[PDB]
């Protein structure tokens, strides 16, 4: 509440202090020119023309020539002329040509697809740690694997251990997986690239396995990293069927990435979140431990946990201080921390109906019902013989 | 020019030499040419009220 | 309460703009590579790029017929001639070739197909690991030294004894039983050659491209002379069938095709190993497993207790371990299960040491990390 | 086109397929190809001439009694029977003698069986 206002004081200052700042020292008079810089400008016009049509680089032969692929079916056998070094150029970089002869003008791409931009998305984590109502015990075995060794290499290194690859999530949902997963997140200010199994499933020809390749290749680049393969089984053991043009795809998206989770040997310095349901009932794709070492098995909340996280959801309502707390939590039975978080929302919804603005005394009882009766009839246990 | 431009924005180009035109807003999406199908939904809330 | 509601909104606006103001900063300077000297090159460059001799649009001769007949990759044939003087015996079928891109005309003759260059990226050579370090005594390490080692080594005890030399072994564990390592072991060892070749990356296919790779491939090793080459998870393309499917497809027995005939009858070879990397010998298909194909079959075997001993040792040394620690004892408690599962186990013990605040791992730790993993794979 | 009388007898024409039962329906329509020929199973007669073949190139071993080999083994085409010969062989590489004998041999049929070689048993 305070805490938060001292800080919105700071935020707003900070802010106005930099901008200001920024238009005399980005320039508006500053105006580099100098010879240097003319340099530069004055050839870069002339050489080329544009457009500027993209090659990949095939291979060198040492005598000032390359060749290359244009998307034209002929390639070209084309000469390297000026800017970028012959040494700098290793094959399968990707290459600025000119338009109206072929020629090397430089580089600027480093294979530049849209695909990892679309991937790459290390924007701000809705979650800090510890705003979650979840229980020290269940994160406390994320953060061992993962925070660990990036805030104390000492330890892990004296051991002399190597550093753990990967963790599997999987739970029971309403355990806020997802939510532990961009609590991770925040910690570690690490490049968080994300990418949806999903988009690995298409009739179209090969493209699962490009796409495979792709994620470690990101991964590296913007190390230290944790990739989210967000429902991995959608490419694992999970279906979308063989007569539909399945009985090519699947199989390969596959062992594709099964191949590189293995590798010639564990990176060990990308970490993976591997989310699914769980695969105790489903079939194991996650082929075995020391390329997924822990794996993470999310409590259904008890009695303690949903009093913690009943705690954040009671501080906004008013009048639920006479209201007993603790005997809404034991009536229920043991459930998921989803109903918790669902009865909340329908206790405020249903104030409404009476004609209170937030919740009265008697509305909170009341909640209780609508909410047990509605999620015990959704999810059936085995009935007591 | 390169300020204006905004990544994954959708563009216009004349001829062969690909100058900028105008940016367009303009996306063909599925959503979009499912709602021209379906236009402006019709009705009141009494009608089907019982 | 509401007048500070309004330092909420104010936040808002601020921390928006500032992100625009990024591209403003990074402002139009534009400068490219080519930095000390290499600037200085491009005054040169530029006369240059007016001259003319580059491009040469790329086509391949299809038939020497005493001007030659070339074919365009646009799919589209002329006859041409010798442009400055270019012999006649430079050009054969399939060699490349730079003519002018309207005067079309040969200046050079160019090195045979553009394909080779793609696909040697892929290849790594001669990866070394130390066998001593190769945990387990498996019998399994023991006949790679036979297939290997011993024909390059000494060929000549093969002559006497008039056996064929062993020339296949394929390898088949469960995952985490050393394959891709003993692999790697032989390879330094032996000193020998090494192509890496991967199946499950093969996907280029216009109907039969993936079958010209592989015939390549498997060309560029016989020109090589003590060589293995290695061809990593071929479970499925060049690997299963996909006909048995209702629409089905058979893009994947072109490729499968083409490797079981350069095998199979008459073809030299120089030294040629043929490894196959398959998870379960079930997905592979029958055609390759039964034999004239690969000579040698084994099954992996799990390590025996004092494989498994010997493996837990290797990490063991790595670790901080208590002295008098009980390596057989830890062992013993553990299944009989791959080296991974006995990585694995180090790994917790390890952790649960540093979470509990020690240095050291104790004895107790690694029947923690024991008790985890058997749990874990039961339920699955 | 070979059908005739002049046309079949210049132009002759085989063809090698594995699974017979995926082919084209208009081959199984008329006279296509103007002989089907199904390989049977081999016979003892069959195993036994064809490991001759396989060891002459080897050191000629007396021991060896081709009859007993053969009776053991069951359905092993040629390219499996050169898979037991090689492995008697390669023992015998270990061993440092040219010489093969017969017991490398019997031995050496059960690493090409699906079972690994002499599987551990707890009678004897
Ligand atoms: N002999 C061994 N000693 C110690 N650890 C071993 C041994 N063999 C394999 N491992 C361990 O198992 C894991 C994987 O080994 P490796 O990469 O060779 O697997 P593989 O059987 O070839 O599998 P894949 O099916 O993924 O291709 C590693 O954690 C490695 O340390
Ligand atoms: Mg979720
Ligand atoms: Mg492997």
């Amino acid at each position: 509440t305070r805490c938060k206002l001292k800080l919105l004081r700071m935020e707003r200052i900070k802010d106005h202090l930099l901008l200001e700042e920024e238009f005399v020292s980005n320039s508006e008079i500053l105006k580099p020119f100098e010879k240097k810089q003319e340099e530069e400008k004055k050839q870069l016009e002339e050489i080329r023309g544009n457009p500027l049509s993209i090659g990949t680089l095939e291979e060198i032969i040492d005598d000032d020539h390359a060749i290359v692929t244009s998307p034209t079916m002929p390639d070209y056998y084309v000469s390297i002329l000026s800017f970028v070094d012959k040494e700098l150029l290793e094959p399968g970089c990707s290459v600025l040509l000119h338009h109206k002869t072929m020629s090397i003008v430089g580089v600027l791409q480093d294979d530049a697809d849209p695909m990892v931009s679309v991937m790459k998305m290390d924007k701000s984590p809705t979650e800090s740690y510890s705003d979650i109502g979840g229980l020290e015990s269940q994160i406390q075995e994320i953060k061992e694997s993962v925070e660990l060794p990036l805030t104390h290499p000492e330890l892990y290194e004296e051991m002399g251990i190597k550093p753990p690859k990967g963790v599997i999530l999987y739970g029971a949902p309403g355990t806020g997986k997802t939510l532990l997963a961009k609590a991770v997140a925040n910690q570690t200010s690490a490049t968080f690239l994300r990418i949806v199994g999903s988009e690995l499933i298409q009739k179209y020809l090969g493209d699962g396995p490009r796409l495979c390749r792709q994620i470690f290749k990101v991964a590296g680049e913007n190390a230290p990293s944790i990739v989210f393969i967000d429902e991995i089984d959608a490419i694992g053991t999970k279906r979308y069927d063989s007569n539909s043009g399945g009985e090519r795809e699947i199989q390969r998206t596959m062992l594709e990435l099964l191949n590189q989770l293995d590798g010639f040997d564990d990176r060990g310095d990308v970490k993976v979140i591997m989310a699914t349901n769980k695969i105790e009932t489903l079939d194991p794709a996650l082929i075995r431990p020391g390329r997924i070492d822990r794996k993470i098995l999310f409590e259904n909340p008890d009695l303690s946990t949903k009093k913690k996280i009943l705690g954040i959801h009671t501080s906004k309502m008013n009048l639920s201080e006479d209201v007993n707390l603790e005997t809404l939590v034991t009536t229920k039975d043991d459930l998921s921390g989803a109903d918790i978080q669902a009865m909340c929302t329908e206790a405020g919804l249903l104030a409404l109906r009476e004609r209170r603005m937030q919740v009265t005394a008697e509305d909170f009882k009341q909640a209780k019902e609508r909410v047990m009766k509605n999620k015990v009839e959704e999810n059936l246990e085995g009935l007591y013989l | 020019n390169v300020k204006d431009l905004k990544a994954s924005q959708r563009v216009c180009l004349r001829s062969d030499s690909y100058m900028l035109h105008k940016v367009l807003e303009n996306k063909a999406d599925p959503l979009v040419s499912l709602m021209m199908v379906e236009k402006v939904p019709d009705s009141t809330y009494d009608m089907v009220g019982g | 309460a509401a007048p500070y509601a309004a330092k909420l909104k104010q936040t808002e606006n601020d921390l928006k703009d500032i992100e625009a103001r990024i591209k403003e900063k990074a402002g139009v300077k534009e400068s490219d590579t080519g930095l000390a000297p290499s600037h200085l090159w491009d005054i040169m460059g530029d006369r240059q790029r007016l001259g003319e001799e580059h491009p040469l649009q790329v086509a391949r001769c299809t038939k020497i017929i005493k001007k030659y007949v070339i074919n365009l990759k646009q799919i589209a044939k002329f006859v041409v001639g010798l442009g400055e003087r270019v012999s006649p015996t430079d050009i054969e079928e399939g060699m490349r070739v730079g003519v002018d891109r309207s005067k079309y005309n040969i200046e050079l003759p160019l090195p045979p197909r553009i394909d080779p260059s793609v696909t040697m990226m892929t290849v790594e050579e001669k990866p070394d690991v130390t066998y001593s370090d190769v945990g387990g005594c498996k019998d399994q390490i023991e006949k790679l030294r036979e297939v290997v080692e011993l024909p390059l080594l000494s060929p000549e005890r093969f002559a006497t004894l008039g056996i064929d030399p062993p020339k296949g072994i394929l390898l088949y564990g469960p995952p985490g039983t050393g394959k891709t390592l003993c692999a790697r072991a032989v390879a330094n060892r032996t000193d020998a050659t090494f192509i890496r070749v991967i199946g499950s990356e093969l996907v280029q296919k216009y109907v039969g491209e993936g079958a010209r790779m592989v015939r390549e491939l498997f060309e560029m090793a016989r020109t090589k002379k003590a060589c293995i080459i290695f061809f990593d998870e071929i479970d499925a393309v060049g690997g299963a069938r996909f006909d048995d499917g209702a629409g089905g497809d058979n893009e994947v027995q072109r490729t499968m095709l083409e490797l079981i005939t350069q095998l199979d009858g008459f073809d030299p070879r120089g030294n040629i190993k043929v490894m196959f990397a398959t998870n379960r010998p079930n997905t592979l298909d029958p055609a390759l497993l039964r034999p004239g194909r690969i000579d040698r079959k084994v099954e992996f075997s799990l390590p025996d207790l004092e494989g498994r001993a010997n493996i837990f040792r290797i990490h063991s040394k790595s670790m901080s371990v208590e002295r008098g620690i009980r390596w057989e004892l830890i062992s013993r408690l553990c299944p009989n299960s791959t080296g991974a599962e006995l990585r694995s186990v180090c790994t917790e013990a390890g952790m649960f040491a540093i979470r509990a605040r020690r240095k050291v791992a104790t004895e107790k730790d690694f029947l923690k990390a024991v008790d985890k993993v058997i749990s874990g794979y039961k339920k699955f | 086109q070979l059908d005739g009388f002049s046309s079949d007898d210049r132009v002759k024409v085989l063809a090698a397929t594995n699974r017979v039962d995926v082919l084209d329906p208009a081959l199984l329509r008329s006279g296509r190809l103007d002989r089907k020929i199904e390989f049977p199973l081999p016979s003892e007669d069959s195993r036994a001439q064809i490991l001759q073949i396989h060891s002459r190139k080897m050191t000629t071993d007396d021991d060896i009694n081709w009859q007993e080999l053969a009776r053991s083994t069951d359905e092993f085409n040629g390219a499996q029977l050169k898979a037991v010969t090689v492995e008697a062989g390669m023992i015998a590489l270990r061993n440092g003698q040219s010489s093969v004998k017969h017991e490398d041999f019997v031995e050496g049929i059960s690493e090409v069986q699906a079972r690994k070689s002499k599987s551990v048993s707890f009678y004897a």
